[PDB]
């Protein structure tokens, strides 16, 4: 293989990686108070929220590789589009989203469809999907070891991962029984707001960062609901069953 | 603290500066908290104020300007913005945002409370006609 | 999308008295602040001057108006073709007023343009027919008013500036 | 080149793709088979 | 060679899939439109006519063996025969224990392996939401 071309190219990777460094910083310090954070000549981070050490550094000769290659590739799309052509006839030399708003009334649209902040606020946020996951396998973890006696509750996650957020359908699974299906909750996980679940109703619900016993409340409240259907299952014991009388 | 190297770096140089004069504003006003209350917290990068005695509205120091901005992990955004934009011009105003706080953690524990079951929240019943009993 | 726009044009106490007490209804239904976007109806004519603006304003010359273009197109094309077309010299007139997005429903209150004239209440719909919330709303904002019935549910996909037309016809009302 | 080294890049996204959705399949089987038993 | 619960369990289980079955059968009879309706002319039809040839004998079968697990349930009747606790229901085991115990500690450590099997799909999914 050609030594000096590997060489050269490694040159030219340092020299973005500098210049992107350069890039951040100056975004980090004529940022609004959005969020604080730490800005050193040569190492970065940042603390959105507690237990939020984001470790990226730029190193040199003076996860752990997945989310430094989607900045690279961000920011690089960020220039490449800096750089779709105008399709210009007279003179727009701009994007189409400009013209839009002429045909289109855009109020706000276009106002949110010509600009937006990213770079450290997208892996900030990227980094809080990350830990919001972690904390959510987590949970599952710990249900899993103490209520296991209980009825060993089921996840999965989906597939399609987008950029900010993710799903996970979740159900109780009692042991050896498919007809116990009776709460189903779906949850989007996103480092945006706190995670929006429902089950079976349509309770559009937003926990905190650390609150997880809405799971427990869900475990039991459908431990009941699956006694009711199985004893539908065996006399006709009717519908009488409520969630909670006054509180025994 | 008081660090004084020898031009490791002029970036260490304002962070020692910087952490220096943050760390004297935020004694201050944990002196302030202490002449008012009677308990907080202190961390290294920035203070912690706490508002229920059983965890949020973490204060921090912008360490490259002044206004010490706030914020909490909670809501109202727009407002609570306008409330520490206030405090960094003024300083004396600070006692009714507590309040404030201490109302919105109230009312916010409730809500949270009663999402998940059969609920709906409001902030008045707008029908003061009979207003004699309540 | 296009949803219906009147103006009940109410007495008695005063004009700003009836605008005050129209805002605080609203206010008490819950109408959120969304900044001002102040709407002008200016006359020059058979072509028009509408200056209402939404982020984008136009006057409707006939068939509706295309007006397609942003404003400062149409503003280059009026001071280019100056005394070429035949609408320079009729009153310039200007309606203003805030504008509050209660929830998904943005509502606007035109006020006097020249000084005569009333408070125009702009409401706006989100996909549009499509007048059983509309109705629903418009009982519990305000009274024997709010009839609109544009050049609507003839179905030419939601037209905003003919109904804008429309509101600016009132001109000769007084 | 440009247009040898898309097709390059276009042929390892699809791999990498239907490598994604094979382990997809995989985990799916695996933590159903997980979850149906408690130690 | 006993089994005897496990062959109690069989018969429910039997039982509950010959009411699935039936459930089944009705499902695929409904859905037996006339035979030169469209295209299905016999292919189709001969098809869910073999299906259910097979549905029938399989039936038969599973109610032999409801028979025979009948008759050995009532045979099984040896040895303290009344057994009121039905009415009087509540209000070495050490080597099964311990291999139990060790099933659990093989299964705990399949577990960690799965949860590192499920960590790297989730950053494989990661990777591909960095994807073009």
């Amino acid at each position: 293989s050609p030594h000096w071309q590997t060489k050269l190219e490694a040159a030219q990777n340092v020299l973005l990686c500098k210049e992107i460094f350069a890039q951040l910083s100056r975004e980090a310090v004529q940022i609004k108070s959005q969020i604080p954070h730490i800005v050193v000549k040569n190492q970065i981070i940042s603390q959105p929220f507690p237990s939020l050490q984001l470790s990226i550094s730029l190193c040199h000769s003076s996860d752990h590789l997945y989310v430094l290659e989607h900045n690279l590739h961000l920011l690089i799309r960020e220039f490449h589009k800096q750089t779709v052509m105008p399709h210009p006839a007279s003179a727009p030399f701009g994007h189409k989203r400009m013209r839009l708003s002429g045909p289109q009334a855009f109020d706000k649209n276009e106002i949110n469809s010509i600009q937006s902040t990213e770079g450290l606020l997208e892996k900030i946020i990227k980094q809080a999907k990350h830990i919001f996951l972690r904390s959510r396998t987590a949970a599952t973890i710990d249900s899993l070891a103490s209520r296991i006696e209980d009825p060993q509750i089921q996840a999965h996650w989906s597939n399609i991962n987008d950029v900010y957020e993710s799903s996970v359908k979740v159900l109780i699974t009692s042991q050896g029984y498919e007809q116990i299906c009776k709460s189903i909750q779906l949850q989007l996980n996103i480092g945006v707001e706190q995670v929006r679940v429902v089950h079976r109703d349509g309770r559009v619900i937003m926990l905190s960062h650390q609150e997880q016993e809405l799971q427990d409340f869900l475990l039991s409240q459908m431990s009941q609901h699956q006694v009711h259907a199985v004893q539908q299952l065996a006399w006709q014991v009717l519908s009488f069953s409520n969630h909670v009388g006054l509180g025994p | 603290r008081a660090m004084k190297i020898d031009h490791l770096s002029i970036e260490k140089l304002l962070i020692d500066s910087v952490h220096a004069r943050a760390h004297q504003r935020l004694q201050e006003l944990k002196a302030i908290l202490r002449s008012f209350n009677a308990s907080i917290e202190t961390a290294l990068p920035a203070l912690i104020v706490p508002i229920l005695e059983p965890e949020c509205l973490h204060i921090f120091v912008d360490l490259h300007s002044g206004m010490f901005q706030l914020m909490l992990y909670g809501l109202d955004p727009a407002t609570l913005e306008d409330m520490e934009k206030s405090l960094n011009d003024d300083m004396k105003r600070i006692i009714p945002w507590i309040q404030q706080l201490k109302f919105w953690l109230g009312q916010q524990r409730c809500k949270q409370s009663i999402k998940h079951l059969p609920t709906i929240t409001t902030e008045t019943l707008q029908l003061a006609n009979y207003s004699t009993h309540p | 999308v296009t949803c219906v726009s009147q103006m009940p044009v109410a007495e008695g106490k005063s004009l700003q008295q009836t605008v005050e007490l129209l805002t605080k209804k609203l206010e008490m239904l819950g109408a959120e602040k969304q900044g001002t976007f102040c709407v002008d109806c200016e006359t020059y004519h058979g072509k028009l001057m509408y200056v209402m603006h939404y982020p984008l304003s136009c006057f409707a010359l006939f068939e509706n108006g295309p007006c397609l273009i942003a404003d400062t197109n149409f503003d280059v094309l009026m001071v280019k073709l100056k005394g070429f077309f035949q609408s320079a010299k009729a009153s310039k007139i200007e309606t203003r007023g805030t504008r509050y997005q209660y929830c998904d429903f943005l509502v606007k209150v035109g006020t006097v343009t020249m000084g005569p004239s009333a408070r125009g209440i702009s409401v706006e719909v989100e996909y549009g027919d499509c007048w059983s919330l509309l109705l629903e709303f418009l009982q519990s904002f305000l009274g024997s008013h709010a009839p609109g019935a544009p050049t609507v549910f003839g179905n030419a996909v939601y037209g905003p500036a003919d109904t804008m037309i429309q509101y600016m016809e009132l001109f000769n009302k007084i | 080149r440009n247009q040898q080294l898309r097709a390059l890049q276009e042929e390892c996204d699809r791999k990498l793709i239907t490598l994604r959705d094979e382990v997809s399949i995989d985990l799916y089987e695996l933590e159903e088979e997980y979850y149906s038993s408690s130690s | 060679e006993v089994n005897t619960a496990t062959l109690c369990r069989i018969g429910q289980e039997t039982v509950q899939d010959i009411v699935y079955r039936t459930m089944e059968i009705f499902q695929l009879l409904r859905n037996m439109q006339l035979p030169n309706g469209v295209t299905y002319h016999t292919g189709t039809y001969q098809d869910r006519l073999t299906k259910l040839q097979d549905h029938l004998r399989q039936l038969s079968i599973l109610f032999r063996k409801l028979r025979l697990v009948y008759d050995k349930c009532n045979e099984n009747c040896g040895g303290m025969d009344p057994i009121p606790v039905e009415q009087l229901i509540p209000y070495e085991r050490r080597e099964i224990v311990e291999v139990n115990k060790k099933l659990k500690q093989k299964n705990q450590q399949l577990k960690q392996i799965m949860d590192q099997l499920r960590n790297l799909i989730w950053d494989i999914n990661a990777m591909l939401a960095m994807r073009n």
